[PDB]
RNA sequence: ACGGGGAAUCAGGGUUCGAUUCCGGAGAGGGAGCCUGAGAAACGGCUACCACAUCCAAGGAAGGCAGCAGGCGCGCAAAUUACCCACUCCCGACCCGGGGAGGUAGUGACGAAAAAUAACAAUACAGGACUCUUUCGAGGCCCUGUAAUUGGAAUGAGUCCACUUUAAAUCCUUUAACGAGGAUCCAUUGGAGGGCAAGUCUGGUGCCAGCAGCCGCGGUAAUUCCAGCUCCAAUAGCGUAUAUUAAAGUUGCUGCAGUUAAAAAGCUCGUAGUUGGAUCUCUCUCGGCCGAAGCGUUUACUUUGAAAAAA
């Protein structure tokens, strides 16, 4: 749900074990999926994509550079 | 308001397509003939040479009795002349086209202390220049793409106070002197 | 043998793999 | 939107909506009417001593109030006009940290110059970020003490090795008090970060503590606790816990002079027998030997991450005597089940509820959007609890404080409790599912033994015999209700007292409803196979069960599907049809399920840990 | 949507951006009215009202950062509450005072320029090439390395006296002294099916987890997922998201299409618009023959001139 105009809004948590550095109620930067608004191909209407969990990167979290501050 | 200028201006292009075979193959062997380190060094020659290609190709619609034609045409030979890739008998504006990358390549520092012999392989002249052993009739010069004009071909040596033509020895021999 | 595997294996999930291959025989360097 | 006019005055509207509400509740701490603003600080690497720092930003007005071994005084600078409080404790004191960095409104931490903090120090970070953290500011101690090139580096030697704890802040350095004095400034305009548990509940700090007994034999009796109030409005037929001596009901409150105002006796409310509520917690009416338990608990443990429940079936004792109270499910989660078949005796002693949400939004709507007759915060008032032994006092001239917090109602009863987990990755260790652990689920501490399970929506759940590393798991424990948010921490003992942390979460929603299930699986071996048939060696034994678990559905390892169709040996085997053709490398196994409770070992005292060092 | 000078891209034509340091406009929370003065409807002036908001002893008093810093809020999104009038200039009675104009530092991978991370030599190879031997095999003749083989010679990065720089400092430039052998003083970011450079190698998983812009991959031999090795591309830089330009002759003036792929109005009349067939070969009143003054029906076109801010 995003903070600057209260819309909903389902991205996608791109690589594996990457929805296990999320809890509920964490802020999420969320980019475009690449397609420009629209989705892409597998994935049925989803246009976007997680890019950082609680002010942390994913890739920082997924190569295991960082740790999931709580 | 603030009294700096911010004119710059690049000096490379990237090619359209990125990964073609004889693309590449033709400017590794470019890099490996002239000791150069990456791409971009390339990509440089090629765009000065774009620059000189293109302002001949603007002169050569002009009529051979044009004032700018006559005036800039003639100032775009003596360059070329003058940095030793043309020659003096071809000084029409026609055989500007037929310069090409290597011409322009082989007129850098690096090249030249190779060419002279102050070096014994092209990647020894990088060093040589690098490490500040090689002065230009008095100047120390301390960068390898310092494309060397015709009259500062005579006068290019090794740098008085180096250990290699001055004499005063380096770090490495006098520690084995002191242990000696 | 870039030639048996492109004609058996045109078809399959590999063609553009033995097609890659017997352009690199063909073509050479 | 429409036209230019209508669209400048609805981004007013907007840009009202969000700036006032920003403001409603900026008033929550540290006005001119002044709830004192508190402010702990702790150094993290051990170099650093604390005395060092606090005599520096002592001097406006200093007032000492003398507390056990730490100095935790109070300040008013006027120049500013504002009442700052200053608590302190050490890194890795599990004790006096987490009891009044819980009520603090700001944290200040102090590293050092070197480093970024020490092994000790990294562990009392890693609780205080999983409780909830305040406001929270860097600083350090050591940078002009260096040369006058070598503290332009010392920051940016710094600033890279804080990022993976702590992403961006700036870091404010400590050597004058004309640095300190842009501190203070930088503590007062901050964005208040608003610890979600603390805002519905009445909190308070000890200020100073006072007690005389009733009785002397029976060593218990009635504290003067004194202390401002910080939370919301402080009813008087409330309850009143003391976070780590267990919960009590008070007789007494009384609000004498504020003995630190900022610019410079009567009785209002006591406890009758109507209003309060009763306190009980049920229903009235009805060396090396161990190091052979640990190598096995790297290997039992290990049993587990690469077989899911693959266990020995019993050759002696028959198989409708051994597994008769399981059943075979057909859909782990589209299965019916009776939440209350076979309640145990222990569920005859728990409270339940009607609508959990429901009875929360009403319990959440009084403290807020109804004004009740207790005493306002920002006061000093003093208390008089009822019974509590005198073992409270002495350690209070130890030094570490007592907190006291009020209660919503129906929070001291005893219900089912499900939290959410996540193990710390400091530890190593291999926890079996019915272990006895440190709890500090949102300002309680207790002991208790949880049944692990998994986080799916589905209303059954799969139990969990061991602890994993990456999946998020449930514990599940009798306990004292607290109504959600609440953060947990798990802790254990290791040796000599020292608690390891090892796992961290929040809390779900407290009900006896959740169907934790224990699984067992019975592994078999197809050896004769045939065009979709199958010949099972070694699953069963006798050949009366095999009628008994036919209805019972059958897996494989590679995904097929099948059951169980006749019985054909004496001995133990069987004919089962399936859709696919089994393969030659398969291991047919069946699925056995039943229902599971959790362990009464429930027990409010907890001892008080060491200083947490390595080893 | 502040406008221009301009900026990005670009064969030629074009398209899009231009809040932003120069010129011009406007405005100091929102409207309104004035005083003074050569000049203001002035806000680092005043008087009201509407909106916020500070002190108060409750009677009163004072406000306006879209100046420089700094704070909160907002958000994907942006630096120090630093030093100085020495420079460039401005104001004043003034060779003297003042200037957050401006200069100097700090933060700064916005972006642009140069550019290290090794060079060389002697051995040996079941390495290649050049002369001979039919061939075995004979050589400092030229090259190469999965030699963590040996060997000194060269050097910065750092550490650091001094000078120099500057208002005073820093930085760079110049020099002492120390400063390299796994020269551990280790280079990264994406990838290896095709588009598109580069492995149907090995282990794991088994339409799961996941990958994949697109096509597709994964159901027990996965060229594609998770990894190990190896290889490739750019390289102190490289991925991702979004805006935009080319590619797009997929907006078409150059330069597209309209039977069947999207598409010609049911037919005809008709005003504006747009477009329209041949044809036609410089002189009068004056000044010293050379200048005035007039033209001829009026223009479009083309060529020259002069005028077009600097950057």
């Amino acid at each position: 749900q995003l903070i600057k105009n209260g819309k909903k809004i389902t991205a996608f948590v791109p690589n594996d074990g990457c929805l296990n550095f999320i809890e509920e109620n964490d802020e999420v930067l969320v980019a475009g999926f690449g397609r420009k608004g629209h989705a892409v191909g597998d994935i049925p209407g989803v246009r976007f994509k997680v890019v950082k969990v609680a002010n942390v990167s994913l890739l920082a979290l997924y190569k295991g550079k960082k740790e999931r501050p709580r | 308001p603030v009294a700096r200028s911010w004119v710059c201006r690049k000096t490379y292009v990237t090619p359209r397509r990125p990964f073609e075979k004889s693309r590449l193959d033709q400017e590794l062997k470019l890099i490996g003939e002239y000791g150069l380190r990456n791409k971009r060094e390339v990509w440089r020659v090629k765009f000065t040479l774009a620059k000189i290609r293109k302002a001949a190709r603007e002169l050569l619609t002009l009529d051979e009795k044009d004032p700018r034609r006559l005036f800039e045409g003639n100032a775009l030979l003596r360059r070329l002349v003058r940095i030793g890739v043309l020659d003096e008998g071809k000084m029409k504006l026609d055989y500007i086209l037929g310069l090409k990358i290597e011409d322009f390549l082989e007129r850098r520092l690096q090249t030249q202390v190779f060419k002279l012999g102050l070096a014994k392989s092209i990647h020894h002249a990088r060093v040589l220049i690098r490490q500040r052993h090689i002065r230009v009739r008095k100047q120390v010069v301390n960068i390898p793409s310092f494309i060397v004009r015709l009259d500062s071909q005579k006068h290019i040596d090794f740098s008085l106070r180096s250990p290699y033509g001055g004499g005063r020895p380096g770090r490495v021999k006098r520690k084995n002197a002191k242990k000696g | 043998d870039p030639y048996e595997d492109f004609q058996e294996n045109w078809n399959t999930k590999h063609s553009s793999g033995v097609t890659r291959e017997l352009m690199r025989e063909l073509n050479g360097g | 939107e429409l036209s230019r006019v209508d669209q400048r005055h609805r981004a007013s509207q907007l840009r009202k909506q969000k700036k006032e509400a920003v403001l409603a509740e900026k008033r929550q701490l540290g006005g001119k009417d002044g709830p004192p603003h508190q402010v702990l600080v702790v150094p993290l690497h051990s170099r650093i001593s604390l005395p060092e720092a606090m005599q520096l930003l002592q001097d406006g007005t200093v007032h000492l109030n003398e507390l056990g071994n730490t100095q935790n005084f109070m300040l008013l600078c006027p120049r500013l006009k504002h009442r700052w409080f200053f608590t302190s404790a050490r890194p890795g004191d599990l004790h006096v940290v987490l009891d009044m960095a819980k009520v603090a409104d700001t944290i200040l931490f102090l590293l050092d110059p070197l480093e970024g903090w020490d092994s000790t120090g990294d562990y009392c970070l890693s609780c205080l970020f999983a409780q909830g953290l305040p406001t929270y500011t860097l600083a350090v101690q050591g940078i002009s003490g260096l040369p006058l090139k070598k503290q332009i580096d010392t920051r940016k030697k710094l600033s890279k090795a804080v990022e993976k704890r702590f992403p961006h802040d700036k870091l404010l350095l400590l050597d004058t008090q004309q640095e300190a004095g842009m501190l203070l400034r930088q503590l007062a305009n901050q964005k208040q970060q608003h610890l979600a548990f603390r805002d519905r509940r009445a909190y308070l700090f000890a200020h100073a503590v006072d007690f005389v007994p009733s009785e002397e034999n029976n060593l218990v009796g009635t504290l003067k606790i004194s202390g401002y109030v910080r939370g919301q409005t402080l009813n008087v037929n409330r309850l009143l816990h003391i976070v780590g001596y267990g919960d009590f009901q008070m007789k007494q409150i009384d609000a004498p002079g504020d003995p630190f105002p900022l610019n410079p006796k009567v009785l209002m409310k006591a406890d009758p027998g109507r209003q309060e509520s009763l306190q009980a917690e049920v229903i009235p009416d009805p060396d090396e030997e161990a190091e052979a338990k640990m190598l096995e608990k790297y290997k039992q443990e290990r049993l587990e991450e690469m077989f899911p429940d693959e266990v020995d079936t019993p050759r002696d004792v028959a198989a409708r005597i051994r597994f008769q109270k399981y059943r075979g499910l057909k859909s782990f989660r589209t299965s019916p089940w009776d939440p209350k078949e076979n309640l145990p005796q222990d569920y005859a002693r728990i409270f339940q509820f009607q609508n959990f949400t429901n009875t929360r939004k009403s319990i959440f709507k009084e403290v807020e959007e109804k004004e009740v007759e207790g005493a306002e915060v920002g006061w000093y008032v003093t208390l008089h609890v009822s019974e509590v032994p005198v073992s409270v006092v002495e350690c209070f001239r130890q030094g570490t404080p007592l907190i006291a917090f009020s209660l919503l109602p129906h929070e001291q009863k005893m219900s089912v409790l499900n939290m959410v987990v996540r193990r710390d990755p400091g530890n190593t260790e291999p926890v079996k599912a019915k272990e006895e652990l440190i709890f500090h689920c949102g300002f309680r501490r207790f002991r208790a033994s949880p049944l692990f399970s998994q986080h799916t929506a589905a209303d059954k759940h799969k139990l969990q015999r061991f602890l994993t590393a990456d999946m998020a798991l449930v514990a599940t424990v009798y306990a004292p209700i607290t109504f959600p948010p609440a953060s947990v921490l798990l802790f254990k003992q290791k040796s000599n007292g020292m608690h390891s942390l090892i796992a961290t979460g929040h809390l779900m929603s407290v009900d006896p409803d959740r169907m934790v299930i224990k699984r067992v699986v019975l592994s078999g071996h197809p050896f004769k196979i045939f065009t979709k048939m199958a010949v099972v060696r070694y699953m069963f034994f006798n050949r009366e069960d095999v009628l008994w678990f036919k209805p019972v559905e059958l897996r494989t390892k590679w995904g097929r599907r099948g059951h169980i169709k006749e019985p054909l040996g004496t001995h133990g085997h069987m004919k089962c049809s399936f859709d696919g053709k089994l393969k030659s490398q398969d291991t047919v196994l069946m699925n056995l399920y039943k229902r599971v409770f959790p362990k009464w070992t429930y027990d409010p005292y907890v001892p008080e840990p060491v200083p947490w060092l390595k080893s």
